[PDB]
């Protein structure tokens, strides 16, 4: 079939009609990145040359072509690291969340740490370790890995200083030292920061504190039930492990020799003839270690590009609330929460999205006694009758007044201005 | 047939026509011995990378040996997921990373001696949260920062005719 | 580390400068236990040969062939091994020989 | 050791042509890596694969030095254009992106030159001396919920005053300071104070 870009859907537009939202919705959106990759290390000379000295002086005529592999994986290998570092260890000290939770009715148990768990992991690290996934041989033929600076339970712990250090102290802890805010506070702060007036979360705390627990919630359900989620960090490793299992399968070609195994060709031939097949398995050998290599530098350049991503989404959507549009979820950005995974960080994108909306007869202005009379902020709206001023994101009307309108100029200027009492207090 | 490595018995049934066998790389894994009727599994005997943490000779010239991914019976010892660390000492006390080793585990040289320790994230600081306590600074300070950013390579231009054909 | 760093002084930091191998210890040749010496002289020292078009097969098993007698005799003028060596010949077990 | 970052491009530069020279004394298999040794000791149609085999391995060699030169020079342009960015938002402009220009609150930035790179002074804000204080969502006058213009409800004790959030500066609670919204019966944490009216 010809594929569908979407529902079709045309908006209702026209010169004096504007729709303002009625009511909202908290969503709890999931973003996964990459951080880090497998910390692997070659031998070249016993890939190459597994435990033969004539084969290895034989290799030693090509150079550092050998040396130089290495180089890069360690280069690779610092790389990682670094890239961990860069991601999660942002906060300058380990915060603790205190032991009531009185957050204004918001539920942070299933993102905090558990305190019985073996290694600090809230719930849903633990459904993300769970969710993402022949080493004998790769281990034979001179390859290993490398474990990573920070153990997981670091990054966990890491984790949980910034999502307390957040919670407790709202963005305060990224710029200076953490200043403690009820979280209430915190999220009439963020209100505001989207353009909606604080009120609106006071009166709907309860609601939106619910709205925020159920998204949680869902998120659980989403995690625990579909693992392709995770998909993202699971390609990554499966990329690495099919570059190791190529790399150790290369090891079966002849490429052009008698016999694709070394000792076969030691033991059939004379230096004469054995140093020519040898020198054929070197290059072949050789060819296939820079090809994986090469590729492995590409995908550490890759690697790197989502590490510096996550880093900057951990500074622009945790430590604060961020203003690009789509850069923290789809909506306006609330909040975020961090949790680690298998080489890896998942965000929790707290948004705002409007969810009911009415149809309103707007006007730029309203011309009162000849002069021109504008919102100082908000959206002048009528329910078919008396005019109102209301916030652009919540339908709050309100009387106009002298304090909620500003005047600048008159009435024949502006165009589509309408007529109305604009009230002294 | 020739090689080198550790000889075990195995648990393989080969058929009476199979002499050895192989693995994914196309190298002998197992074979049957020519005298007795047995199949002995092989298995390349241990090895790994070696690293040498040194503090600089600038201040030091004493050193400490990582022998990666092997155990210290096979090899002042250390036990650490890295491998087998010989030359420094293990201190409960955590530091900041210095030298990093791995798996939470970093040296540094300290009094004198090179030491390996686990890595502290950050001194710990509970905030005194409350539901009806804020904390406002009563003064600023103004912080410049420095950032340093690369911008460019050196131009390098290689004449390969000249290279590979002087 | 200075060697394979090639610098005279080097900067605090980890580096990777060789690898670690166990060594073997013993020695071991292992062979099937055969006595009899392959007929070889039957087969040289055959007083009549086959017409080329009617080249002679024979088959040599389960039995030890000492090549070096060969090819350390002076009696042949033409002795060319293609895919082996013929000093390696004394150190390789062969399925099944034919002649 | 403070310019590492751009020393240490250097340095890995240096030693790609350090290494691509060294690779000119490999014989990559052949039988000398002098070329006019090759040339005047073997006859021609041997010399000729002796000196192909020289030309793959220096070949080899070269492709192995550009691509590594290509994927570190796009590494440097991706560095470049968060440089570019930066200036962009950060000198040219007064970013509000976290730890974008520097710890804390950004308040401008100075560019300066550097070999092979760019060096920012990012001057920013950082609060210091801090106090606490009991606090209040609104404060409720004639049934009636007062919220914060610009700023948050603090009490030293005794007094209720709204002070901005940044740096400590109290001011009494006037009609100016604080908008009315609903009533309080709503806000969960509500307190009772006197809205001063000028
Ligand atoms: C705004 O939308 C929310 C839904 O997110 C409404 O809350 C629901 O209200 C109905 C009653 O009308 C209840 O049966 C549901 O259980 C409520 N859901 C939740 C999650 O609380 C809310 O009433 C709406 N408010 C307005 C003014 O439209
Ligand atoms: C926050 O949510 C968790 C669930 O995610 C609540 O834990 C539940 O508590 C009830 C008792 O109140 C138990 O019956 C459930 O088995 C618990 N669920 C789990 C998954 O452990 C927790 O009570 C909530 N917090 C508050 C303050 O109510
Ligand atoms: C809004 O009010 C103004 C004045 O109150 C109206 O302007 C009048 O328009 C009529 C029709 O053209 C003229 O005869 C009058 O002289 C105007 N008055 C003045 C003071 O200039 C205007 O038409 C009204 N607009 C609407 C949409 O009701
Ligand atoms: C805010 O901090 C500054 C310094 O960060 C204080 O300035 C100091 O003032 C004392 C005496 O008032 C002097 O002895 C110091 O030399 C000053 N330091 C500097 C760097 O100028 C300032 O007094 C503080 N203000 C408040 C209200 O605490
Ligand atoms: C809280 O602050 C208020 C005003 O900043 C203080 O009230 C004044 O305190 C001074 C003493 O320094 C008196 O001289 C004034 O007469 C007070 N003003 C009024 C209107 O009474 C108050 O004392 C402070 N309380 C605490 C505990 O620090
Ligand atoms: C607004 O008017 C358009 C006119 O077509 C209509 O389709 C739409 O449903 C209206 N909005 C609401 C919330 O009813
Ligand atoms: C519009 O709102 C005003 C005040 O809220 C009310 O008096 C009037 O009846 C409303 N009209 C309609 C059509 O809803
Ligand atoms: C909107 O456009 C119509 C014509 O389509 C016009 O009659 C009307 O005056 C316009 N109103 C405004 C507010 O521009
Ligand atoms: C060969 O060895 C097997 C087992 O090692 C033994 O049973 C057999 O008797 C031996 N044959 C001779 C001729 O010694
Ligand atoms: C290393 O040795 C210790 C004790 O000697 C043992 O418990 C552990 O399982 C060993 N690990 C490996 C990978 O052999
Ligand atoms: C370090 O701590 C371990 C247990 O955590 C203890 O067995 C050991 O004696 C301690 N060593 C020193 C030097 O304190
Ligand atoms: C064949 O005869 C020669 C000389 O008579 C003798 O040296 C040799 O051992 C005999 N057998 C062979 C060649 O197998
Ligand atoms: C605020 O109070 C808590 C506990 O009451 C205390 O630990 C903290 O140091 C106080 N903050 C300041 C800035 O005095
Ligand atoms: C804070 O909690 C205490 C007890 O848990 C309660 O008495 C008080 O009213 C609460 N204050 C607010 C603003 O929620
Ligand atoms: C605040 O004042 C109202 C009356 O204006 C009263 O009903 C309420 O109990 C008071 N609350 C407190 C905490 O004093």
């Amino acid at each position: 079939y010809t594929m569908s870009l979407g529902a079709e859907n045309s908006v209702a537009y026209s010169n004096n009609s504007i729709a303002i939202p009625t009511n909202f919705t908290i969503s709890v959106t999931t973003e996964i990145l990459p951080v880090s990759m497998t910390k692997t290390s070659v031998d070249c000379t016993m890939y190459i040359c597994g435990d033969s000295t004539e084969c290895s002086n034989l290799l030693l005529q090509y150079g550092s072509f050998c040396t130089q592999l290495n180089r890069a994986l360690t280069g690779i290998a610092v790389e990682q690291d670094k890239n961990t570092q860069e991601v999660f260890a942002q906060v300058k000290q380990i915060y603790k969340t205190p032991p009531i939770k009185d957050f204004g009715g918001f539920n942070f148990s299933q993102i905090l740490p558990d305190p019985s768990k073996p290694s600090k992991r809230s719930f849903i690290e633990d459904l993300l370790f769970n969710k993402v996934t022949l080493i004998c041989a790769q281990k034979f033929n001179g390859l290993t890995v490398l474990p990573p600076l920070l153990t997981d339970e670091m990054i966990a712990q890491y984790t949980s200083a910034l999502l307390a250090g957040t919670i407790t102290s709202g963005w305060t802890f990224g710029a200076g030292a953490a200043l403690q805010i009820p979280f209430a506070m915190q999220m009439a702060y963020r209100f505001n920061g989207i353009g909606v007036t604080q009120n609106v979360l006071y009166e709907n705390q309860k609601l939106i504190a619910n709205q925020f627990n159920s998204a949680i919630g869902k998120i659980q359900d989403s995690l625990s039930s579909t693992a392709s989620a995770l998909g993202k960090l699971q390609d990554v490793v499966n990329q690495n492990a099919q570059a190791l299992n190529t790399l150790v399968k290369q090891l079966s070609s002849n490429f052009g020799a008698i016999s694709s195994v070394l000792n076969d060709i030691l033991s059939r031939l004379d230096p004469p003839e054995a140093e020519v097949q040898i020198d054929r398995l070197i290059t072949g050998r050789l060819q296939s270690l820079q090809t994986y290599v090469t590729q492995q530098l590409i995908r550490a350049a890759e690697i790197r590009a989502s590490a510096n991503l996550a880093a900057t989404k951990m500074s622009e959507c945790v430590l604060g609330q961020s203003k690009r549009v789509d850069f923290c979820g789809k909506g306006y950005h609330l909040m975020s929460f961090p949790q680690s995974a298998p080489h890896g960080v998942v965000f929790l994108h707290v948004t705002y999205v409007p969810a009911q909306e009415k149809n309103f007869t707007t006007a730029p202005a309203i011309c009162h006694d000849g002069k021109a009379h504008f919102p100082r902020e908000g959206v002048f709206v009528s329910n078919g009758t008396h005019w109102f001023v209301t916030q652009r994101n919540f339908y709050e009307p309100q009387i106009i007044t002298t304090d909620n309108t500003f005047v600048s100029g008159n009435c024949d200027v502006v165009i589509g201005i309408v007529n109305n009492t604009v009230y002294d207090p | 047939l020739t090689g080198t490595g550790v000889l075990t018995e195995s648990n393989k049934k080969f058929l009476p026509f199979q002499q050895f066998g192989r693995d994914i790389a196309d190298t002998t894994d197992a074979v049957r011995d020519p005298q007795t009727l047995e199949i002995l599994d092989i298995t390349p005997c241990s090895f790994g990378g070696v690293s040498v943490i040194t503090p600089g000779t600038n201040t030091s010239n004493q050193v400490a040996v990582l022998y990666q991914d092997v155990n210290c019976t096979e090899v002042n010892v250390f036990q650490t997921r890295a491998g087998c660390l010989i030359g420094a000492e293990h201190v409960n006390n955590s530091y900041e990373c210095d030298i990093p080793i791995g798996a939470g585990i970093c040296a540094s040289y300290q009094t004198q001696s090179i030491i390996a320790y686990t890595m502290s994230l950050g001194a710990e600081n509970s905030v005194a949260y409350s539901n009806n306590s804020i904390a406002i600074p009563t003064n600023f300070t103004i912080s410049v920062t420095t950032e340093i950013l690369p911008v460019s390579m050196t131009k390098t231009s290689v004449d390969c005719t000249m290279y590979i054909c002087g | 580390t200075k060697c394979t760093l090639k610098s005279f002084t080097v900067e605090k930091g980890i580096y990777q400068t060789s690898n670690f191998r166990v060594q073997p210890t013993e020695s071991i040749v292992r062979f099937p236990n055969i006595t009899n010496l392959c007929p070889f002289g039957e087969v040289f020292n055959a007083t009549r040969f086959a017409s080329v078009y009617a080249w002679n097969r024979k088959r040599i098993s389960n039995c030890v062939a000492d090549y070096s007698v060969l090819y350390n005799s002076a009696s042949f003028s033409t002795f060319k091994c293609y895919g082996v060596s013929p000093t390696k010949l004394n150190d390789l077990c062969f399925t099944n020989v034919y002649a």
